[PDB]
């Protein structure tokens, strides 16, 4: 039993 | 007027020694920019205005400039990172923390903005712009008794930025920073606004992706009830970075499961993991796999909220990654739990699911479900049921499944697969 794992930037318009 | 421009329009009159005609010319430039169809950001660079931009920053005499050429430099800032690192190397970082200080809300808004295209570029930029000491002046911005009275825009922009000082990771932010924002982080996760939330939320789950020390940083602030809270909301946008926020603060210890399950997430998990979108199925069957990775008693409130018909049901119909995501809470359900969980999880319809995604082209959900195979059987052995459990085996197919299996080229699978019709058929 172990643990698993799985805008930067805008415009102005 | 200022529409249309070309950009030797632009700079000539940027280049001309009129403050008035470097104005419009800079209001031209910003029209420009602001178009959504293919803004001509690298003809803009090449012509040599970021550092005129850059410097009419500075000029407070004159407002309506410095609000153009702010608006001008996000728009190049929010582009490509070579863009954004033109924006840098004209010496922004300095001029936009500056005007933080602006009396005029509209260029410390805009200030706001072009440093937050900035710092979401990446860990490098973000990390410059905190050298450069923004986060005092943009949490001052937000030094006010009650949130409220800010304007919506201007408080939105403030608290993207923010969550973009704490994006990224190799490596994650620096932890005095994240000390600092913290508390305004929890106060904006407070606010009643859904972007405030969705961007706090996103915030959050940038900050408790990673090592268990930072998810300690994150959970002694208290802030997971509300994350609870919030994953019952009904805006996706909200529901979203919340639930990948829990699933980060579960990827750590015990203690911070339980802080997690104590806060009554798991009551919310029975529409996760039905919820209409593929994401949120995925991301909450993930979360619920590393919970049954943990304690005995765990996996017993998981039992007690009756989540295991969920699992099942996960498992016999949703998108293959969200299969795979139950296959390993399945697996792990089995490898921590005790006898009596196993035998609930049998009594549940687990097994007909289970072998029927033993035809997945996918080799590593064959090893986990045939780990869970193995260990449900270990937990009948211990119950002299194991006759039973191979019959019902057989009546689904699943015996059929692992002798074929046995032909596999993976050497595990088959190693396993033949060990199970060794021992057991």
């Amino acid at each position: 039993p172990k643990k698993r794992p799985r805008p930067p930037k805008r415009p102005r318009n | 007027g200022t529409v249309n421009w070309s950009v030797e329009d632009i700079v000539k009159g940027i280049n001309s020694n009129n403050l008035e005609s470097q104005l419009q010319a800079t209001q031209a430039a910003r029209k420009l920019l602001s178009r959504e169809k293919q803004p001509p950001i690298d003809n803009i660079i090449r012509a040599g205005l970021i550092p005129k931009f850059v410097s009419f920053l500075g000029k407070t005499d004159c407002s309506p400039i410095q609000f153009e050429s702010a608006w001008a430099l996000t728009n190049i800032a929010s582009g490509t990172s070579e863009q954004t690192k033109a924006v840098v190397d004209g010496g922004a970082i300095p001029a936009f923390i500056s005007l933080l200080a602006s009396p005029h809300a509209h260029i410390s808004e805009q200030a706001v903005w072009a440093l937050g295209n900035i710092a979401g570029d990446g860990s490098a930029f973000r990390d410059l712009v905190i050298k450069h000491g923004a986060i005092d002046p943009l949490l001052a911005l937000l030094a006010v008794p009650d949130l409220s009275t800010l304007a919506c825009g201007y408080l939105r922009n403030l608290t993207w930025t923010l969550s973009n000082l704490c994006r990224n990771k190799n490596p994650a932010p620096p932890l005095d920073a994240v000390e600092q924002i913290l508390p305004t982080l929890v106060r904006l996760l407070h606010h009643n606004d859904p972007e405030v939330l969705a961007d706090s939320c996103w915030a959050i789950s940038y900050l408790t992706d990673g090592p268990n020390e930072r998810i300690e940083m994150v959970v002694k602030k208290g802030v997971v009830p509300q994350l609870v809270k919030l994953l019952g909301a009904t805006e996706l946008p909200i529901v979203t970075p919340a639930l990948r926020a829990i699933g980060n603060i579960v990827t750590g210890t015990d203690e911070q499961t339980q802080k997690v399950i104590d806060a009554g997430a798991l009551a919310v998990f029975p529409s996760l993991l039905t919820n209409p979108k593929t994401n949120i199925q995925k991301e909450a069957t993930w979360t619920m796999s590393n919970i049954t990775a943990g304690r005995q008693d765990q996996i017993q409130q998981v039992v007690n909220h009756g989540l295991v018909p969920f699992l099942v049901g996960v498992l016999s119909k949703a998108d293959f990654k969200t299969q795979k995501e139950a296959a390993w809470a399945i697996t792990n359900y089995t490898s921590g739990g005790t006898v009596e969980q196993i035998v609930y999880l049998v009594h549940c319809g687990i097994i007909e699911p289970l072998m029927n995604l033993l035809s997945a082209k996918d080799t590593k959900i064959i090893q986990v479900i045939l780990d869970a195979i193995s260990n449900i059987f270990q937990a009948a052995e211990k119950l002299g049921e194991t006759e039973k459990l191979s019959i019902m085996i057989e009546e689904c197919g699943g015996l059929d499944k692992i002798e074929a299996l046995q032909r596999h080229e993976n050497e595990s699978v088959y190693k396993a697969s033949l060990n199970l019709i060794e021992k057991y058929f």
